[PDB]
């Protein structure tokens, strides 16, 4: 009976990740009419075309000068030696006028993406963050209302009701004519997905009792890893975003075919300090885990192999966490895992020349360190806390976590313009600070 | 506030039931256990239980002792059958500290226990 749950988890997995494949930024330069005619007339080499015609000149910096400028000259009606065409028209850099790119952009890719189709390249670069912001806002708004809708009609109709919109919205997004409809369909699809996956979690975990719940708590990570791995194969044979979206949508279609309370929890001065430390590490780890994947998906030399390798090293983290639960206290693995995350980034900021060989080893270590630190919190939660039925307090806490997750893409993307290695300092600071707070957890009054 | 009960005298291969009474605050958010004094020796370890229901046991007493949790009476039970002659000591109810040590050898509570003999 686990096949259904595994399929549902593997279908949910690409939703939070698909921005890596659906939208990517290839190397571009805007179109200047008059160079293609000269290229075909004089037999200009295509590889060396961007050496005598590009306005970026020096590759260092020049983000605006290379991708958002043109050498506005009279390419036609001009006689040239067909060696250095600009050696006589201008005879000097910065002594001839520039301007904004007008006709369009020429991209270097065999496939297509959202950036290529809608031209979010020069001054609309901030429009790409709306893609994740709308999904996170839908995740935020879906938590509050999913409880109310399931009461008046029961859980039988709700589960079937919310597994059809997730496919219809995907198909319609694959058949979208303009940009705003994509955002509307993205929000409508993200309203219900987290609630569906959360309901499936409990539906799968109903049968498992003591011990069995722990054993099946890792099968739901194994299925997530399997779904993450199987997505890299589809993006290799379908290099068009419409085709990939239509190929990952229809599976779901065929798939469907006195008492404990938050009041007692806070007045006691010993159970009040323990939770303000446990509900902050979760926020920090979620922020780091969300940010690292998006950072990797923007500066990867070869995206297909790094993404494949970043799960075969995430697999043994659960095994290590399950190994180290019996013979070792609960704060040493947490402290070590939180310390391993900061040092990885602190070294990543400093390896310039031979970074390509060492990144696939260091980032895997960082991913493993983050993966270990999340399972321990869940195990402690299961061990120590009772069975709360359903609480507006937990609902508000999840809403606040989604509020925190909404802001992250803007800071991740828009802070990289000032300096390339600036977002890798906040992560290190958060990781190093989250290791010094876990040392206040042990009770110092009469511990022995 | 921990309080133990039960105890008595047995001849050979008997059965008796112990009981640890909690306060209500420590019942839901803590972990309970049982420790054996073993006079003339350091204190021993028997079994634990947590909120999920996962139980641990000692190798010497495995297959003989059974621990169960009761929610209506706010008590933690322990059943001992077919007692060996070595099983003779006073038994303490304790609340171990998970975050420090090996997880079951640091105590922050006790209840002074009760005596049993064979």
């Amino acid at each position: 009976a686990f096949l259904i749950l595994c399929l549902l988890s593997a279908a949910f997995a690409p939703i939070c990740v698909g921005i890596v494949f659906l939208g990517f930024t290839p190397d571009h330069h805007c179109q200047s009419p008059g160079v293609a005619e000269l290229s075909q007339r004089c037999g200009w080499s295509p590889a060396e075309e961007l050496n005598y015609t590009v306005p970026g000149l020096g590759p260092a910096g020049e983000a605006f000068l290379g991708q958002c400028r043109r050498y506005e000259v009279d390419w036609n009606q001009s006689a040239l030696s067909c060696v250095d065409p600009l050696a006589s028209l201008a005879t000097n850099r910065s002594h001839l006028p520039l301007g904004p790119c007008q006709d369009g952009w020429v991209y270097d890719t065999p496939g297509s993406s959202i950036v290529t189709e809608f031209n979010l390249v020069c001054a609309d670069s901030w429009k790409l963050d709306l893609f994740q912001s709308c999904l996170n806002a839908g995740f935020l708004f879906g938590s509050l209302g999913v409880g109310y809708f399931a009461d008046r009609f029961g859980r039988k109709l709700c589960l079937l009701g919310t597994v059809l919109v997730n496919a219809v919205s995907g198909v319609l997004m694959a058949f979208s004519p303009n940009y705003m409809s994509m955002l509307l369909f993205r929000l409508l699809q993200g309203l219900v997905s987290k609630g569906n996956w959360m309901a499936g979690y409990t539906l799968i975990t109903e049968f498992v009792g003591s011990g069995s719940r722990r054993t099946v708590a890792i099968m739901y990570q194994m299925a997530f890893t399997v779904g993450l791995v199987a997505l890299t194969g589809l993006a290799y044979a379908l290099p068009h975003w419409r085709w990939l979206q239509l190929a990952v949508s229809l599976p779901t279609f065929l798939f469907l075919l006195l008492s404990p309370s938050f009041a007692d929890l806070f007045r006691t001065p010993r159970l009040r300090k323990r939770t303000f430390i446990l509900m902050y590490l979760w926020f920090t780890d979620s922020v780091l885990y969300q940010g690292l994947i998006l950072h990797m998906g923007a500066t990867s030399g070869n995206l297909y192999l790094d993404f494949l390798y970043s799960a075969l090293v995430e697999i043994p983290g659960a095994f290590i966490a399950l190994i180290t639960i019996d013979r070792v206290g609960r704060i040493y693995p947490m402290a070590m895992s939180n310390l391993l995350a900061g040092a990885a980034c602190l070294v990543m900021i400093f390896i310039s020349p031979d970074l390509h060989w060492l990144n696939i080893i260091i980032m895997c270590v960082g991913r493993m360190g983050i993966t270990i630190a999340i399972q321990m919190i869940c195990l402690v939660n299961a061990e120590l806390y009772p069975t709360f039925v359903r609480n507006l307090g937990v609902m508000v806490c999840s809403s606040l976590c989604d509020i925190g997750g909404i802001i992250t893409p803007f800071i991740v993307f828009r802070l990289r313009e000032v300096w390339q290695a600036l977002p890798l300092i906040l992560f290190a600071v958060l990781g190093l600070l989250a290791a010094g707070v876990t040392l206040l957890l042990p009770e110092t009054k009469g511990v022995a | 506030q921990l309080q133990e009960s039960g105890g008595g005298l047995v001849q050979a291969g008997g059965s008796l039931r112990l009981s640890c009474a909690a306060s209500g605050t420590i019942f839901y958010y803590e972990i309970m256990g049982w420790y054996r004094q073993a006079p003339g020796k350091e204190r021993e370890f028997v079994a634990t239980i947590d909120q999920g229901g996962i139980t641990n046991y000692a190798d010497s007493v495995k297959g003989r002792f059974t621990i169960s949790r009761d929610n209506a009476k706010n008590t933690v039970y322990l059943q001992m059958n077919s007692l060996k002659p070595e099983d003779t000591a006073v038994y303490y109810c304790a609340v171990p500290d998970v975050f420090v040590g090996r997880g079951w050898d640091y105590l922050i509570y006790w209840g002074q226990g009760t005596q049993v003999t064979v």
